[PDB]
């Protein structure tokens, strides 16, 4: 229970689910739900459940046909359901029938029910490695890779009535981030935050902030080295970022052909970066990318990813935020 | 109805993938391009009196593939395996890149061309022509010596020949 302490929680047993990367992790109640991913040989569409209170793994109860095995998809929790969107579908080993997706599946937590939201009308282009979050009773998906180029569009869909809902493209304003994919997204205060990612020639360590009300982006002027402030984290892709107590925590990812395991923290109010010093009794997680993160109570949870030598991981780590 | 050829430039860090791509597309030698930047280029060029769209991706980084890198590596029509004649390690890794393409493509053979770059650096050359030519005939793929430093050598031919290899299959 030591504060600011990494703790190596029990990994996902081999008979429960395969060690994976490019998966999605969502927090609900006192459990973490892992969906999709890449075990090193094939795509996945199982649903795992890590009970945080007693650290017990199990296959989550699922009825109905789940989404096609995929990775680089997004998952968000709205109300009592989890919403899967997008991703990369096909057969990895034989390199055939590969396509990005723009479908929408709902997983009802109380019943384990998989329902596909067959949305009518104009849909957002099928994409992978997009950003996604839930805000104001709507699913927001942003950027990604569509097959030919990176994206910088943004779409919303109301999650209130499956039959009475459709997609709407957001007329974004402000400094729209450069076309990006493989980046984490966190909502804090009433703003959505995006840090770095894979953006081609425009790959940087800029921090972007999207205020939902006026739908405007702002690249927070950071590295105020005039103030001697600690520098921003190195530019990276495949990293995770979570929000907790007016702070953003960035971990992992591939940064200039390395896998740093430093824990970076961004004070949203004071616009300052810092490296969180883990306690002496901490079990430091190894550098990884394409892992996944969620927050339960005052602790962050890291699952899976790809460590050095292209090795898939089933490890689960917990960092005590406070 | 114009044909599009997705070409991928792969190789060790520093062999000159960015230099070659920028030389081929922008007709300028750019020294010390950002080693981590990985982006794509587009032109409309006429090869053997036949117009074609060229979609080239300058690869970077050895960690897991970004969503863009992966889909390019899986759907690419041809690959340029590039090593530096001044970096013996890059030459020993030609085999590693060769196996990577076939493993991804799940094929016994795929359109590829071995590219020996930085040939202009003669005094510091480490890998000879017979060494590279043997490596190419070992993998049953063509061999081209290139230099992206002004004046460029076989930069246009290297990419064009890869297209020609693609056209003369199946
Ligand atoms: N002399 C010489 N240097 C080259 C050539 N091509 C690349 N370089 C140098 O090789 C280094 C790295 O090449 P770069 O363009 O970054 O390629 P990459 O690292 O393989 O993507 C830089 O210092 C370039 O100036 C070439 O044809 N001749
Ligand atoms: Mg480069």
């Amino acid at each position: 229970g030591t504060v600011h302490r990494w703790r190596r929680l029990p990994p996902c047993d081999e008979f429960v689910g395969a060690r994976r990367s490019k998966h999605t992790v969502v927090a609900y109640k006192d459990a973490i739900y892992v969906f999709g991913g890449d075990n090193g040989k094939t795509m996945l569409n199982d649903l795992l459940r890590f009970d945080v209170k007693d650290c017990s793994w199990c296959r989550a109860f699922t009825t109905g046909t789940p989404p096609a095995p995929r990775y680089h998809h997004s998952a968000v929790v709205y109300g009592s359901s989890m919403f899967v969107f997008g991703g990369y579908t096909g057969d990895i080993y034989s390199n055939s029938n590969l396509k990005n997706k723009n479908d929408l599946f709902e997983y009802k937590f109380a019943t384990g029910q998989w329902t596909e939201w067959k949305i009518e009308g104009r849909l957002p282009v099928a994409r992978s490695a997009h950003g996604a979050t839930v805000y104001s009773d709507k699913l927001w998906i942003f950027a990604g890779y569509d097959g030919n180029a990176r994206l910088n569009d943004m779409w919303t869909i109301g999650l209130q009535d499956r039959e009475l809902t459709c997609w709407e493209e957001v007329a974004q304003s402000g400094e729209i981030p450069p076309s990006c994919c493989n980046f984490p997204v966190a909502v804090c205060r009433d703003k959505m935050f995006v840090f770095s990612g894979q953006s081609g020639a425009k790959i940087t360590n800029n921090l972007f902030q999207f205020e939902f009300k006026d739908k405007t982006w702002t690249r927070i002027p950071t590295e105020h080295l005039l103030r001697g402030s600690p520098p921003p984290p190195q530019r990276r892709y495949g990293h995770t970022m979570v929000a907790f107590d007016r702070h953003l925590y960035v971990f992992g990812g591939a940064a200039d052909n390395t896998l740093p395991n430093e824990l970076h923290c961004y004070d949203v109010d004071f616009q300052t970066w810092e490296v969180v010093q883990p306690s002496s009794d901490s079990e430091l997680p190894s550098g990884r990318l394409f892992h996944a993160a969620a927050v339960i109570s005052d602790a962050m949870y890291i699952f899976g990813g790809t460590v050095d030598n292209n090795i898939r991981s089933g490890e689960m780590y917990r960092f005590q935020f406070s | 109805n114009l044909p599009t050829y997705k070409l991928v430039v792969v190789g060790d860090g520093g062999v000159g993938k960015s230099a070659l791509t920028i030389q081929f597309f922008q007709k300028i030698f750019v020294p010390d391009y950002d080693p981590t930047i990985e982006d794509s280029y587009l032109k409309h060029t006429e090869i053997d009196n036949q117009w074609a769209i060229l979609d080239v991706l300058d690869t970077a980084g050895q960690e897991e593939f970004s969503a863009m890198r992966e889909q390019y590596m899986r759907t690419g029509d041809g690959f340029l395996i590039v090593y530096s004649v001044t970096d013996k390690a890059s030459f020993e890794h030609v085999d590693r890149f060769h196996q990577l393409i076939l493993r991804v493509k799940d094929r016994e053979s795929f359109p590829m061309i071995l590219v020996a770059n930085k040939v202009d650096l003669m005094h510091l050359r480490k890998i000879t022509r017979e060494q590279g030519k043997e490596m190419a005939t070992k993998h049953n793929i063509p061999y081209i010596e290139t230099s992206a430093k002004d004046p460029p050598l076989n930069v246009d031919k290297a990419f064009h020949d890869l297209v020609r290899v693609i056209r003369q299959q199946i």
